[PDB]
């Protein structure tokens, strides 16, 4: 679980990078689909599922919006993300191994954009937070 | 692994422009900090205190460079990754008893440090080739015992 | 894999006394219940409602038997597990897109169901040989793409 | 997280098998050491680290005692197991991948001893509970 120190480092980081969250979400989602092709089946209903794609761009905005929600609900992730856990883990039955993949790609994308701010200290807390997200999303499976 | 000629060129460009003295120490440092149970496997390393101990510990640096040089050998022999790693696979998964899941953690830290160095040049397709490479290396490191 | 003659005999005894009509349906059933996201990969299976739907669903049973019969082939060819599984490895990790982590879950459910059938006869050493077998099969199922 | 249904099924199961917990702990620990040899290094300081072993027997009693503690503290695993998380994840730096291994072997051992009571319904809840344990034990690493 996160410490008040972890919470503060996530808020301060998000404070620094959240301006570019639209580009972060597009980029992180593009990379998950290219580097981890097994994930493309969840978006097979879109006409264009390649990095340029208008659909990836619109949906990455939405995913970074869910992260922004987890940041503001950082003290109770389980309740804050219950609607989203319902959607993924109940309806779409997204296989949870895939949440670690998207989380990895978000870290790569932040590293790519904010190398100076993405220090190892910021990385431990962002990594605990992102695993808290994955865990909150996995709540409704069973 | 079946490699494409585009993959061969990407992987070769990457390695050819990498500073091992910069990447290796930062990748290993970061791995020891983000996943601190990995510090356990490193017997005799010294004062591994806090986060700025680890970051400027010359022994961790020294060792970060040996890891990148160990990758350098699979890059030079891509059609035979599996067998160039029997020595290392045997030390890591039978003399050191390192859980396979950890090669995956370090490999994720090398990617993150390499993405911060290359910036925008570290594209999805670049990432896709490097990841295929490292999954082959990780596969070859555990390969020894089941 | 380097197999011992003791391992060959254990693995052969195990398979030779297994009722495929009993184990396969229970292993798969249980996997679909304990790890319910795995139900997603099974398109056209029917009324998969609750836990007693799944348990007596004849389609899940039918399919539990095909899984045990797929293991039966690696048992018969232990020196060449990797290549007897190219067909299956290709369907599972490129036509079905099943995450590798799941072969590991099902394999854990086959072990648990087999331990409840064999009871005390399912010793540590028996377990150690069967586990080495299945880790080889799991390894051969993902083997295709990185 | 566990539901009141999960909690009740764990208590009822533990109620049925807890008589034999000394044999469960010896057996589960014997199997982890034989089937998963990478785990033997944490007990290299014992003179005998083979299934018969007097040390495995005494220590398996202790591990089943920690499980009995998690059952009685089932509503807040994080706090109930904090001393043990300190011991393993801080002091011994046990690598967390190993908690899933021991948990697997406990399930195999219960299956071996109580096939009738170890139904699939009992298995889902026992599996959520054991992962809650592993997660509570991993609390002090970082
Ligand atoms: C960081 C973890 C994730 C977050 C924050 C997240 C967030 C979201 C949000 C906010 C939505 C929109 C919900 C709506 O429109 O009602 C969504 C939809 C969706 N998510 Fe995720 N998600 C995550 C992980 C994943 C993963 C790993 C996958 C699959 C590989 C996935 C697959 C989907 C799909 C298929 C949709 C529906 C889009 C459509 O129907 O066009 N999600 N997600
Ligand atoms: C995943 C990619 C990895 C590669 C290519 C790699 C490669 C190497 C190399 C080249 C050495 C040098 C030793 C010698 O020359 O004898 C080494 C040593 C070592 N590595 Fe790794 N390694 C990897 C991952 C890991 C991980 C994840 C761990 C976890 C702790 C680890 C633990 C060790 C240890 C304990 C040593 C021995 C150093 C000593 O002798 O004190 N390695 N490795
Ligand atoms: C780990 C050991 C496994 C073995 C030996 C195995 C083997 C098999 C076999 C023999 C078939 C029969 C299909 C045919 O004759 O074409 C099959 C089908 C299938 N298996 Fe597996 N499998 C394993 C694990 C899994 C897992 C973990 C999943 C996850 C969902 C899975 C999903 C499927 C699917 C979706 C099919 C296709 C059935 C259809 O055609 O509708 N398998 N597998
Ligand atoms: C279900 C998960 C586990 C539980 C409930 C558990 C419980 C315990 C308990 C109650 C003790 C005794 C503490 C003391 O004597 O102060 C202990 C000690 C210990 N545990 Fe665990 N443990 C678990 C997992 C593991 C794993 C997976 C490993 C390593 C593979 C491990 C390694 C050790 C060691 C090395 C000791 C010290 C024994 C000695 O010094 O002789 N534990 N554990």
């Amino acid at each position: 679980s996160l410490s008040d120190k972890d919470k503060a480092a996530v808020r301060a980081l998000w404070s620094k990078i959240g301006k570019s969250s639209d580009a972060i979400g597009n980029d992180a989602l593009s990379r998950m689909i290219v580097v981890y092709p097994q994930t493309k089946i969840y978006f097979s209903h879109w006409p264009d599922v390649t990095p340029g794609s208008p659909n990836i761009k619109a949906h990455g905005k939405k995913v970074m919006g869910g992260i922004a929600l987890a940041v503001s609900k950082i003290d109770d992730l389980k309740t804050g993300l219950m609607e989203l856990s319902e959607q993924h883990a109940y309806k779409l039955r997204v296989d949870p191994s895939n949440f670690k993949i998207l989380n990895h790609c978000i870290l790569v994308v932040i590293s790519t954009m904010f190398p100076k701010e993405f220090t190892p200290e910021a990385h431990v807390s962002l990594d605990k937070f992102l695993s808290g997200v994955a865990l909150a999303l996995a709540e409704r499976y069973r | 692994v079946e490699w494409t000629d585009k993959e061969r060129s990407i992987i070769s460009d990457i390695f050819s422009h990498m500073d091992y003295d910069d990447i290796g120490p930062k990748a290993l440092s970061r791995c020891l900090v983000v996943y601190p149970w990995t510090q356990r496997y490193f017997s005799g390393f010294g004062n591994l205190y806090n986060a700025e101990g680890i970051m400027s510990n010359a022994n961790v640096a020294a060792h970060g460079i040996k890891v990148l040089h160990g990758l350098d050998r699979g890059m030079k022999n891509m059609d035979n990754i599996a067998d160039a790693y029997t020595d290392l696979s045997t030390l890591h998964s039978e003399k050191l008893h390192v859980d396979p899941d950890n090669f995956k953690l370090l490999s994720d830290c090398i990617t993150i440090v390499l993405a911060a160095k290359m910036g925008h040049a570290f594209t999805a397709e670049t990432q896709g080739a490097f990841q295929k490479f490292l999954a082959a290396v990780v596969s070859a490191l555990g390969k020894q015992y089941h």
